[PDB]
């Protein structure tokens, strides 16, 4: 009775990509300092983010995607 | 209360006076030492007997001694 | 009478007790040049008012410890603090300094008390004064 | 491109100061005049705060000394590995773990101590070891002595590395104070790069090395035929045939199809039937999850890119109505005073060590650890004593901080000020609860003792009489027994069989069985509560009243370590915080002694024993705990006198070294009483007479001998006392546990 | 160096060196001639 | 020391087993095992989970002495200032408690003086010493021969 | 919402105003107790106090005493309660005898020699009454 | 709690007085005397 996980499928990619987008949207409204440290080459496409902010929100996106995918695969 | 006695070997170094936390000791002019001052104990009714004055005396043995006698509220250091 | 605004303090459980209202208490007054913070001898820290400050304590040792702290722990040295004893009947007895001059320095006019005219090795033997109500140092 | 900021060559490397002892202290620098100068020298050495007023220099000294202690620990570990490689029967024990006693110390026969080299099985003579290194090594995938030798060599190399690191990072390139104060970056690196990375590396070791070797070992494969660990890496088919999921490679990992790895990453729970230890797959998933959690946690504090919370902001934002300023001002305290950090870390580490000792025995991780009763008892007692000492040290260094580094100006109406402002209520309520616990716990024992002595067993506090059933503990045990069913559905069995379930037995001995709780367990647990609350009372009174009190209003001006304030005020002996620590050491000793005694007797009486092929379990002491541990006479007769036979009758055998030590323990204790019961004036007068004697013959020493100071006398008394008592208990426990099969 | 020489000559190093020498003498003598209860 | 020597020698004499004392009295472990551990078997069994015999009072007094002896250590080791401060806290607690301020002490409670503490600790110590040895001696001799 | 301050607005008094030491409910409940009630004579105060302090003393000996499993359980509890009340009355009388030998004022009628004597007598009577009524409730038949 | 000696009823009344009555009586008398502020 091991919990059931999913083999890689386009649905998994879409789900966690939605998670990434929502994580970025949430991070833009919550991070106190968003333009400190090493910056992007062209911040216009990143909404005034530095490298740290982009990496943090992307890591948060992968984390939320992993959690959501595993939870959905369980049920 | 306790009895604080000062003998004639005092040299007027004031260490006993400064070490007293309850302000029992004092300095009064004298003529037996270079400093021309000797310690005095005019307020022995406030002394508790912590022996800091004896601890601070630099002379051989002590020019100041504290003999613990009748215990009062002030001597016993009671705040209640 | 005693005049002064109490320092800004939140209070504590280490303050006075029934002895102050039944036996006696003590008071200390001092003029602070500027408002600052000082350690309560009963615990904690209290902000003292600019100008004249008045404070009640339970023992003379606590008042003198506070006075030493005032004299030694602030760059503008506080030298004008006065310590009185407050009786329940309302009588105020002025204690420290005795004559306006600190006891650490010699001042003309004081009378020598408790001074013996002999070395400590010249005290009489107990057997010579036994059955009397005295002690070798007392004679 | 870093926050690194160091000073180059601040302290030259020279040997002159080696020849001038006491160089650090101005008081001891000018030279000795009395013998006290010696005792001060060894006492104020590693107190860097008093030597200099520079925080940066103190921090640099602390960093270097910490490197030194790391080097010492590395030397100790490498020595353990070397002595287990050369002078041990680990290779012999590995083939037959259930018939050969572990042994790694061998004695030279010189004056008859060769009798200590008793037979440990398999034709090997040596001292049986209870440190449990053999089980750790087997669980670590050790099969050959050469591997242990290589580990010892690596440990020596790393110890040399740490020594050189200390020398470089102090005498050559010393970090600046601002570098030391990057607490956010320090926590980031230590939470992620140390705990998370270390746990991930250990999980990798366990999966890629420990699992195949232990799977082969438990399956009956001879230790000499098991492939070397690197063979599994070099030949992945060997790993795949042991675990089929390894045939799928790392593809299921990055695709989040983690269930593929279910065969070797399980949630079994319970214990391995073959060895009696935990499943290695459970530990693998455990350490992997721990690594993931710690690596996630290590990114919390913002360091250099503005992403992450700031500790000062969190501290200053949590403040409520009852606290006024709340946690404001603590950040400056903990970033400028080493003593506060030392206190907090010591308390947490001591509690963690007690947790370790409490959690190892109930679920033994290492193979065959449960089947070796001596190893269980030794490990539990050892780490318990370590934890107790660390907690007492926390209570000490907290008072040290309060005396020295506390500044009232920056702590106005914060949490510390309101500590100092309602401390009297705290101490009074704590004193009341201590007295109440002492009465309603120890008076129960005394009442039972009197009822039994009066021939009234029906009036006792016993399971056959008035009963004090720990209903809450029994209920939580029942809840944890039902956890594998529905509350933790993906668990095969319980976390530990101590809560309940089946009796796991290895060979002919019980590895772990349910531990029921009755009236005796209730009474002993509440006795533990009473002792712990009393020790907390002593240490907390020491910390809170360190600055001053009603009796002494300027205690902080005297310092942390002063003997008294004189016979005034009726007598002011032992008012410093140091004396509070000295008093709390005894109470910690008493509490830990009761704890280890309870553990030992309960384990012997209701847990350990032997299993017959019929399935019946015969315990070591035939289950006399439930009926004897309710009276003090029961503890005296059925525990001390009864179980001391194996140590008193140890003469003429290999266990004789214990019996000797047992008597040794009974000696120093008594010796300590000649420091604790007396004072230094009498000894000073006696030394005066002896000095006259040595003066008569013109042999008087230039260094004038003086009797020990009051603080030093108390310290010597408590030290020799604890040494004697702990040595007594250690000898008793070892001689008892090495004789109950 | 001079400092190393001075450090080696401090009291603890001297007393422990003398104790080690004496202990070695006694242990070796008892290795070669044990059970010496009296002069025969 | 004196009484232990006398008692062990005479136990050997009375039982006729002088050999036990003669062999085992030359090393301290024999004193520990053949005298203390051996002769305590019946004393501690004065009252038992299974019953009570006539030595019960002696076992109870044996434990009583082992307790008073330890109690003396509290006065012998811990000194005045700690208890004085604790009494300060207790005085504050009593004075601040409602329904208890109606009752006040006639004499201000203070901690025992230094010399008084030494005397009290020595008294508890000596009483425990005497009671413990008397109980052990009487119980051992009564069980063996009485 | 600084609900915790000094006792009676006096920071130099060793006490603090806390939600249980100076709350309005606390003062209202305490002041209405028989000891602290307004206008009550010491005899009536002692009677009222002894009522409860003797009523609640029937319990422990009844449920745990040596006769707790006997036909005489409640009688034993009653006897123990009565003896303890007698000892308490003796202690109260001694305290009143030794505490008010100085001045005999009138600031508090309870804190006086005559007032304390009346209080102790009322306490004795109330303790007897409370113990007896508790026994009457608890005892079955035996009438 | 009976005995076969002559006048077995005596300890039934004597022991309580020595146990409760006499101790309490002297206890209170001494307590009153030591706090008697009549003189000095
Ligand atoms: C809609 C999306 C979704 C869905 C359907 C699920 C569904 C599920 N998740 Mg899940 N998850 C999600 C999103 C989702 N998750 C996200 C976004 C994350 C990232 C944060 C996670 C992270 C996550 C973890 C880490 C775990 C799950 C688990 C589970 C499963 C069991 C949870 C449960 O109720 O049992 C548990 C029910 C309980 C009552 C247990 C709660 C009691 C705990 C142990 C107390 C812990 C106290 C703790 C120390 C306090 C915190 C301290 C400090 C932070 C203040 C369940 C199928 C669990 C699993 O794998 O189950 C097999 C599991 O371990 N999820
Ligand atoms: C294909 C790449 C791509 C493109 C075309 C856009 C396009 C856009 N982004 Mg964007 N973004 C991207 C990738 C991209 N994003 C990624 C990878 C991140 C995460 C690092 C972000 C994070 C981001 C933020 C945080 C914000 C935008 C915003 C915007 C809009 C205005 C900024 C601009 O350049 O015009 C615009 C529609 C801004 C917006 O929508 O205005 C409110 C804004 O605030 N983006
Ligand atoms: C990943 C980064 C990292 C790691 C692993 C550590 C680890 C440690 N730090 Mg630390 N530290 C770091 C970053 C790190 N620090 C940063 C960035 C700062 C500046 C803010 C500090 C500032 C600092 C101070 C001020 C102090 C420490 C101390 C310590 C030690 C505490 C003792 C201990 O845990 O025992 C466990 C011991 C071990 C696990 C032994 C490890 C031996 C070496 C040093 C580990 C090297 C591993 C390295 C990653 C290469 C191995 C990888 C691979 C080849 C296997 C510990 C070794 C204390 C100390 O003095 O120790 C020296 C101390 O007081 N740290
Ligand atoms: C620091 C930890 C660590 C390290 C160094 C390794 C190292 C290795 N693993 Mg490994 N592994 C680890 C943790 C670790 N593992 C953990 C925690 C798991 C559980 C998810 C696995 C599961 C795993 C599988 C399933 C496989 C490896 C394999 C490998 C090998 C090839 C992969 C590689 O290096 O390129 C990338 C290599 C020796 C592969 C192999 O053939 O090794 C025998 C392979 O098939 N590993
Ligand atoms: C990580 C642990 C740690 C660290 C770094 C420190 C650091 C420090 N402590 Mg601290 N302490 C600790 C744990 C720790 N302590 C614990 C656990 C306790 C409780 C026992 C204490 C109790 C304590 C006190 C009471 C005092 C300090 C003091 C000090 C300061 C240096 C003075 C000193 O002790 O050196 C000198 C060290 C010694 C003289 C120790 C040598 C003698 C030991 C006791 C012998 C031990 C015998 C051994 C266990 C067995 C040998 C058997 C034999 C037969 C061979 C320094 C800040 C002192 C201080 O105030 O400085 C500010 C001080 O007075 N500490
Ligand atoms: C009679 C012949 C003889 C023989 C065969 C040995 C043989 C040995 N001795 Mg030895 N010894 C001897 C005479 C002898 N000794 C004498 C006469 C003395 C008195 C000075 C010593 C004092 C001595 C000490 C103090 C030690 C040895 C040690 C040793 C062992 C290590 C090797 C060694 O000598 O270097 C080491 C030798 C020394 C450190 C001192 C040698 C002093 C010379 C011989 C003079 C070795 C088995 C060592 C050992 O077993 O290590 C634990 C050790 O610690 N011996
Ligand atoms: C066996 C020896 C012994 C005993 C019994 C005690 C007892 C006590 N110590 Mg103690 N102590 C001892 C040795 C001992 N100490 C030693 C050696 C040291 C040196 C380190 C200390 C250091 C020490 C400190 C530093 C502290 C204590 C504290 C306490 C008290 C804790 C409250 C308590 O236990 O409940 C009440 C007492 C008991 C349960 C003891 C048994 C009483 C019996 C069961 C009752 C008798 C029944 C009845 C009254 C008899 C009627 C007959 C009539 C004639 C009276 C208690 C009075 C603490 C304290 O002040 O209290 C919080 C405290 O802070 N002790
Ligand atoms: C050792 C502690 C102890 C013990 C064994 C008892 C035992 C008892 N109490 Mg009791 N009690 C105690 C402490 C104790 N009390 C304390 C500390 C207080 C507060 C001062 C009370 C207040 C109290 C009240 C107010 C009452 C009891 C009553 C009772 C009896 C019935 C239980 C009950 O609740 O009746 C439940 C009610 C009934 C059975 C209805 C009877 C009509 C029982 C004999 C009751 C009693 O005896 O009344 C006859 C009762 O009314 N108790
Ligand atoms: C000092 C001598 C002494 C001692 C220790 C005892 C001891 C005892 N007697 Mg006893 N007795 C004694 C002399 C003594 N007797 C004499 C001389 C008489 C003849 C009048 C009696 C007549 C007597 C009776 C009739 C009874 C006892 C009983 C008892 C037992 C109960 C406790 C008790 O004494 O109270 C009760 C007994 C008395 C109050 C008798 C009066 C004591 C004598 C007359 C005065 C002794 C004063 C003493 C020297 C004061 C010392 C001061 C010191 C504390 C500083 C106890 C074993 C009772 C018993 O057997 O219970 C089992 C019992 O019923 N005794
Ligand atoms: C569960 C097992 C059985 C245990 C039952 C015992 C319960 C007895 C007491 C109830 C617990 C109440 C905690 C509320 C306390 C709480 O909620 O604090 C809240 C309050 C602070 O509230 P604020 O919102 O102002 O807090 C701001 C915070 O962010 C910190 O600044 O703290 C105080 O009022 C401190 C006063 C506590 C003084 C009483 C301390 C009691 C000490 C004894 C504790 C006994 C239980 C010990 C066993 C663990």
């Amino acid at each position: 009775a091991v919990p059931a996980t999913l083999s890689w499928s386009p649905k998994v990619a879409g789900v966690m990509i939605a998670c990434n987008i929502l994580a970025i949207a949430f991070g833009k409204l919550t991070i106190k300092q968003q333009n400190v440290g090493t910056p992007m080459p062209s911040s216009n496409f990143f909404g005034g983010f530095g490298l740290g902010a982009v990496l943090g929100t992307a890591s948060f996106g992968h984390i939320l995607g992993a959690g959501v995918i595993l939870g959905l695969a369980n049920m | 209360s306790h009895s604080v006695k000062i003998y004639d070997t005092c040299i007027g170094c004031t260490q006993c006076v400064r070490a007293c936390p309850l302000d029992v000791l004092e300095m009064v002019p004298w003529d037996g030492c270079k400093a021309a001052q000797i310690a005095s104990s005019p307020r022995t009714e406030d002394c508790v007997g912590c022996k800091r004055c004896e601890t601070a005396c630099p002379t051989d043995f002590l020019s100041i001694r504290v003999y613990l006698g009748a215990e009062t509220t002030r001597s016993m250091g009671l705040a209640y | 009478e005693l005049s002064g605004q109490p320092p800004k303090f939140g209070g504590s459980t280490g303050g006075l007790l029934s002895k102050a209202n039944r036996e006696e208490k003590y008071a200390i007054t001092w003029t602070s040049a500027s408002e600052q913070v000082f350690e309560m001898p009963t615990g904690g820290a209290a902000i003292m008012n600019e100008g004249e400050n008045l404070l009640y304590l339970a023992r003379k040792e606590q008042c003198l410890a506070l006075g030493t702290q005032l004299r030694t722990k602030f760059k503008p040295k506080i030298q004008d603090y006065k310590i009185y004893r407050v009786y329940p009947s309302g009588e105020v007895q002025y204690l420290h300094p005795a004559d306006g001059v600190f006891p650490e320095k010699v001042n003309e006019g004081r009378e020598a008390q408790g001074t013996k005219t002999r070395r400590i090795g010249q005290n009489p033997e107990p057997v010579t004064i036994k059955f009397s109500g005295k002690a070798p140092y007392e004679v | 491109k870093a926050k690194v900021s160091v000073d180059n060559n601040p302290v030259p490397t020279s040997f002159e100061k080696w020849g001038k002892p006491g160089h650090f202290d101005r008081t001891l620098a000018r030279g000795p005049k009395t013998t006290t100068w010696i005792w001060n020298l060894h006492a104020n050495a590693h107190d860097f705060d008093s030597q200099t007023s520079d925080l940066e220099d103190v921090s640099r000294k602390i960093f270097s000394a910490h490197f030194g202690h790391l080097a010492v620990v590395f030397v100790w570990l490498s020595g353990m590995y070397f002595h287990g490689a050369k002078f041990s029967n680990y290779e012999g024990w590995l083939a037959d773990p259930t018939h050969i006693k572990p042994s790694a110390q061998v004695v030279w026969p010189i004056v008859g101590q060769g009798i200590l080299n008793g037979d440990v099985g398999g034709g090997f003579h040596g001292i049986q070891i209870t440190s449990g290194l053999f089980y750790l090594w087997r669980a670590s995938g050790f099969t050959d002595s050469y591997q242990l030798y290589c580990t010892a060599i690596g440990g020596l190399v790393m110890a040399a590395l740490m020594l050189f690191a200390g020398w470089f990072h102090y005498h050559v390139k010393a970090p600046k104070l601002e570098w030391f104060q990057n607490v956010e970056s320090m926590m980031n690196h230590h939470l992620a790069g140390l705990l998370g990375l270390g746990s991930l590396g250990w999980a990798g070791h366990q999966i890629h090395v420990s699992m195949p070797i232990n799977k082969l070992l438990d399956a009956g494969v001879a230790p000499k035929d098991i492939p070397l660990p690197h063979e599994f890496i070099l030949e992945p088919s060997k790993m795949a045939e042991l675990y089929p999921s390894f045939a799928q490679g790392l593809t299921p990992f990055f695709t989040l199809n983690w269930g593929v790895y279910s065969d070797f990453l399980t949630f079994k729970g319970g214990l391995n039937p073959v060895t009696g230890g935990l499943w290695l797959s459970d530990t693998a998933h455990h350490h992997l999850a721990i690594a993931v959690l710690f690596i996630i946690a290590g990114h919390m504090y913002r360091t250099n890119w503005g992403i992450g919370h700031s500790m000062k902001e969190i501290l200053e934002a949590h403040k409520g109505p009852f606290t006024g300023e709340g946690h404001k001002g603590l950040y400056e305290i903990l970033t400028t005073s080493w003593h506060a950090q030392l206190a907090i870390n010591l308390a947490l580490l001591g509690s963690l060590t007690i947790i370790v000792a409490q959690h190892m025995y109930a679920m033994p991780p290492y193979p065959y650890q449960a089947i070796d009763y001596a190893t269980q008892l030794s490990l539990f007692t050892h780490h318990m004593w370590i934890g107790g000492f660390l907690i007492v040290g926390a209570g000490a260094h907290g008072a040290i901080f309060m005396v020295r580094d506390y500044d009232p100006a920056k702590n106005v109406n914060n949490l510390l000020d309101r500590m100092l402002r309602h401390r009297d209520a705290i101490i009074s309520h704590l004193n009341w609860v201590c007295i109440f616990l002492g009465f309603h716990s120890f008076g129960l024992y005394i009442h039972n003792d009197t009822m039994r002595a009066l021939g009234r067993p029906q009036d006792m506090f016993s399971d056959t009489a008035i009963q004090l059933q720990p209903i809450f503990a029994q209920w939580v045990q029942h809840l944890h027994t039902l956890a594998p069913g529905a509350t933790a559905p993906n668990a095969l069995a319980t976390a530990s069989y101590a809560f309940g379930g089946e009796t796991i037995a290895v060979a002919g001995k019980v590895a772990m069985m349910p531990i029921t709780l009755g009236t005796a367990d209730f009474m002993v647990h509440h006795i533990h509560a009473f002792t712990i609350h009393v020790t907390a009372l002593i240490l907390l009174k020491g910390v809170l009243y360190a600055r001053s009190s009603r009796l002494v209003p300027d205690k902080a001006n005297l310092g942390f370590r002063f003997p008294c304030d004189g016979p005034g005020r009726g007598g002011t002996c032992q008012v410093s915080g140091w004396d509070h620590v000295f008093l709390g050491l005894f109470w910690m000793y008493n509490s830990l002694s009761i704890v280890i005694f309870h553990f030992s007797w309960k384990m012997q009486s209701d847990v350990w024993g032997t299993v017959s092929p019929d399935g019946s379990v015969t315990h070591v002491t035939l289950g006399n705990f439930a009926q004897s541990a309710i009276t003090i006479n029961g503890w005296l007769r059925d525990f001390l006198w009864a179980q001391a036979a194996n140590v008193i009758n140890s003469y003429g055998s290999a266990l004789s070294a214990y019996g000797i030590m047992f008597l040794a323990g009974h000696f120093v204790f008594a010796f300590s009483l000649m420091f604790l019961f007396s004072g230094r004036g009498y000894w000073q007068e006696l030394i005066e007479s002896i000095v006259w004697a040595h003066n008569k013959l013109n042999v008087a020493p230039a260094i004038q001998p003086r009797a020990l100071s009051i603080i030093q006398g108390r310290a010597v008394g408590v030290a020799h006392y604890l040494l004697g008592g702990i040595v007594t208990t250690w000898a008793f426990f070892l001689a008892r546990s090495l004789s109950i099969g | 160096m001079d400092g190393l020489k001075s450090f080696l000559s401090t009291a603890p190093v001297m007393i422990m060196a003398l104790l080690t020498f004496t202990a070695g003498i006694l242990i070796e003598f008892n290795r070669f001639y044990p059970d010496l209860l009296f002069h025969p | 020391w004196l009484t232990f020597y006398w008692h062990w020698k005479h136990l050997g004499v009375w039982s006729g087993n002088v050999a036990q004392f003669n062999e085992n009295s030359t090393y301290l472990m024999g004193w520990f095992r053949d005298y203390l551990w051996a002769n305590s078997a019946q004393l501690i069994n004065g009252y038992n989970p299974y019953g009570v015999n006539n030595l019960s009072v002696w076992a109870w007094m044996f434990l009583f002495g082992h307790l008073v002896w330890a109690t003396g250590f509290m006065f012998l080791i811990s000194w005045r200032g700690y208890w004085q401060e604790l009494i300060e806290t207790i005085v504050w607690a009593h004075e601040r408690t409602p329904l208890a301020n109606l009752v006040r002490w006639k004499d201000k409670p203070v901690a025992l003086s230094i010399v008084q503490a030494r005397l009290v600790g020595l008294a508890h110590f000596t009483v425990g010493y005497v009671l413990t040895y008397a109980a052990f001696l009487i119980a051992s001799t009564a069980g063996k021969f009485g | 919402n600084q609900v915790v301050q000094a006792y009676n607005g006096d920071p130099f008094v060793g006490h603090l105003s806390t939600p249980i030491s100076d709350s309005a409910f606390t003062r209202t409940f305490i002041g209405n107790l028989p000891a602290y009630r307004k206008g009550l004579s010491p005899i009536l105060r002692g009677l009222e106090v002894g009522m409860a302090h003797g009523y609640f003393l029937i319990g422990p000996w009844t449920l745990l005493g040596p006769l707790r499993d006997s036909e005489y359980q409640y009688i034993g509890g009653l006897i123990g309660a009565l003896a303890l009340i007698l000892v308490a009355t003796a202690a109260l009388s001694s305290y009143g005898l030794v505490t008010f030998q100085g001045e005999q004022g009138s600031g508090d009628t309870l804190q006086t020699a005559d007032g304390w004597s009346q209080f102790a007598a009322g306490f004795f009577v109330g303790g007897m009454g409370g113990a007896f009524v508790a026994y009457f409730l608890l005892e079955n038949l035996s009438v | 709690m009976d005995g076969s000696y002559a006048a077995s009823y005596l300890p039934w009344i004597l022991i309580p007085m020595v146990g409760w009555l006499f101790p309490a009586v002297t206890m209170g008398l001494l307590f009153i005397h030591i706090e008697s502020e009549g003189e000095g």
